[PDB]
């Protein structure tokens, strides 16, 4: 149901948006750090991207 | 750069805010597209219904004195369909050198200026949604609804992406 | 009440507390030791402190070590509680001048003991011993003070007074050279008519500065220049009669009256053209001059100066090279024109003229330190990124 | 200024890209950003480049790995980084020899020769299967190790050819 993926630049970490609601974060290979929302509703996301200080 | 309803791209200044450019690249769609360094790479579609027509040809403009360069054709890979080439992305630390990739995956290393370097990367394997990059450049990620990751490089890191301060590492 | 919290000044950037605690170790309690690198780039203030979990120990330190040699210059180790009060109330260092230039902090310090405990004791003591003959010595207070202003006032010392009476300015064992009976700047006065003597000099300029040398300069030539010499008391008088008797009038005629042969004791004329240079330095355009780098060879002043002559009254087209040899990039045309130098920022910027792109900003050795500091700013960055790439890389 | 890495390459190519480059010194580990900013219309050479590492020390231990070995007939320059108060940092001027001797390279002639003077740009025609073209540029920070050089020895007797002015 993934939509939406971006990276971070200063961790290993990858930010994906599936098509439930949410945005997530992820370790290296196979492990998940976060999974927060922003979004209002319905899907979750049309995109994501990365910055200096954090994730939009 | 807008990339636009019919392929193509009207470019303006932020700044000035004068119209000076509209580029047209496809006809009917702009779908894979970076600008990094004065250049800028295209590829969508340009054929309205009966298609499968993402078009076989890396489309390559500069910023520099508004010309088209030499579009880079992309090969119809492995398949005998059309070429398709739907990801076309610059790399991070080489803002000219890009990575090309079809639908199922026949993603080439490949040269802005010589498109006879190329390294033709097969993917034995499924069709992807999407896929990303590497500010470490060796860092292959193919991404699917499949959640299972591979990366193909030499094993020069044992690392995974590019940095290491995380403000919650391994223990809240 | 703190035990010791104490003033080390006159320092040099040898001194680590590394250096300091392998002095004051021997001593005894070694509390801390607060190194006054001030936080512009780690400069010392003149000075740290070195506070100690001892009050007697801390005695100790200042009374064996005051203007002793720490890594080879000479440790001022004083009190320093009520100077924050002499921070903010403006007292503290008073000016007990015509020092002696052969004695320091440390021989004046256990001489004028008797005097006081000098909680504010320097002489001009720079240049790793050498004292200029004066300084800021000034006692635990007023009562201390005054007490050696009363007792020693005009004593003898190594054939020397002292003067605390006035606030007496710099170079005062050479004041009696300065004050020495044949040399002096004089004052020309320009364009004088003949009417104009020797008698005449010193009618009106003896009370704005006493007159014995009224000399009615001749030159070489035979003639007057109309530029006469008047030779005052002292180069005070020499500033009264420049920027009092300025265009005045001796008997009837003019009195430009300039610094005939400055001795320099009073100083600065003209320095506010530094300053006016500050209007065109370092801000150097005022949006009217080209920074233009990276030309060609062949482009010289006439290339440059034809490539901007579109670009408005071109008033200074020049280019610094190796000794009128080779540049090594750059030049300048200060225009007359802003809005030809806005056409330029469009054009000449971003402009091959000959095979090499022009390169245009405004001209300044100012802030190349912070762009070095933005050098330090990016180097601790990947320093610190390094770091948890190190950490986290296991 | 410039403490971090700043390496600066000039006498550049038109055509010639940073691919084969970054191909080359790959396995060092800190390879920053490697960019040749530009002008608007200018498809030839033009003369700067920035194969930027992080610190000076990556630049230098580039060098003490492998360096000035011949790829492509172009050997990586060194940060200089010296603008309009440098008129003659790298201006103040050369010893410009006729006669070279025909072996002289560049790394055995810094070599043996950072005795006397610290040469900055040996600009040293080299050519054609190691041979020195009797005409070179051998260039300092000054010309005051230009003349500790030439009064010491203004080139010697190894096989013979001492060299000019």
């Amino acid at each position: 149901e993934i939509t939406a993926i971006s990276f971070d630049e200063k961790a290993n970490l990858i930010w994906s948006g599936d098509s439930y609601g949410c945005i997530s974060s992820y370790d290296p290979t196979f492990q998940l750090y976060t999974r927060y929302r922003g979004h209002i509703g319905g899907n979750s996301v049309k995109d994501i991207l990365s910055h200096r200080d954090g994730i939009l | 750069s807008i990339g636009r309803q019919t392929g193509t791209v009207d470019l303006l200044d932020p700044t000035s805010n004068r119209t000076i450019k509209s580029f047209n690249a496809h006809s009917a769609s702009i779908s894979a597209m970076d600008l990094r360094d004065n250049t800028l790479v295209t590829v969508g579609k340009s054929k309205r219904f009966y298609n499968l027509y993402a078009d076989p040809f890396v489309n390559v403009y500069d910023l520099r004195t508004m010309r088209q360069l030499p579009p880079v054709s992309f090969s119809k890979g492995t398949t005998m369909g059309s070429g398709g080439a739907d990801f076309v992305q610059l790399h991070p630390l080489l803002p000219t050198v890009m990575i090309v990739a079809s639908s199922s995956g026949s993603f080439d290393f490949i040269d802005l200026s010589n498109p006879t370097l190329r390294t033709q990367y097969v993917h034995p394997c499924q069709s992807i949604k999407k896929l990303c990059l590497s500010p470490n450049g060796d860092v292959l990620g193919i991404l699917e609804a499949d959640n299972h990751l591979d990366t193909w490089r030499r094993s020069s890191n044992n690392m995974g992406m590019f940095t290491n301060t995380p403000e919650m590492l391994a223990y809240p | 009440n703190s035990s010791a919290s104490l003033y080390v000044g006159d320092l040099e950037p040898s001194v680590s507390e590394a250096h300091l605690y392998d002095i004051f170790s021997p001593i005894g309690s070694v509390s801390s030791i607060r190194v006054c690198r001030d936080a512009i780039t780690k400069t010392s203030l003149g000075y740290a402190y070195v506070n100690f979990n001892d009050h007697e120990a801390g005695r100790k330190a200042i009374e064996q070590l005051n203007y002793t040699p720490i890594k080879g210059r000479l440790c001022r180790i004083m009190w320093s509680q009520r100077d924050p009060s002499l921070r903010k109330k403006g007292s503290g260092n008073i000016f007990i001048k015509n020092l002696h230039p052969d004695i320091d902090n440390k021989a004046l310090y256990d001489t004028f003991s008797v005097f006081g405990d000098i909680l504010s004791s320097k002489i001009a003591t720079d240049e790793n011993g050498k004292s200029k003959g004066f300084g800021f010595v000034h006692f635990e207070e007023e009562g201390a003070a005054k007490e050696a202003i009363d007792a020693l006032n005009g004593m003898l010392l190594n054939g020397q007074e002292i003067y605390v009476a006035p606030h007496l300015s710099r170079k005062e064992r050479d004041s009696q050279l300065e004050e020495t009976k044949a040399h002096y700047t004089n004052l020309y006065v320009k364009n004088i008519n003949s009417e104009t003597t020797d008698e005449q000099f010193q009618e009106l300029f003896a009370k704005f500065g006493p007159i014995v040398s009224a000399s009615l300069e001749k030159d070489a030539d035979g003639k007057l220049k109309g530029f006469g010499f008047v030779n005052y008391e002292k180069h005070e008088d020499a500033v009264k009669a420049v920027e009092a008797l300025n265009d005045s009038e001796l008997n009837g005629e003019k009195l430009y009256v300039g610094r005939a042969q400055k001795k320099n004791e009073r100083m600065h004329v003209l320095k506010k053209q530094y300053e006016a240079y500050r209007l065109e330095k370092m801000a150097k355009y005022q949006g009217v001059n080209l920074f233009v780098k990276n030309l060609d060879d062949s482009v010289d002043d006439e290339k440059l100066e034809e490539e901007f002559a579109p670009y408005g009254t071109i008033t200074s087209a020049k280019v610094m090279r190796t000794e009128n040899g080779k540049s090594k990039g750059f030049g300048f045309v200060c225009f007359s024109t802003p809005e030809e130098a806005t056409k330029a920022i469009t054009e000449k910027n971003q402009q091959i003229v000959a095979g090499k792109p022009l390169y245009v900003a405004i001209a300044q050795r100012k802030d190349v330190r912070r762009s070095q500091l933005a050098q330090q700013i990016q180097a601790r960055n990947q320093m610190r990124y390094q770091q948890a790439t190190a950490a986290a890389a296991a």
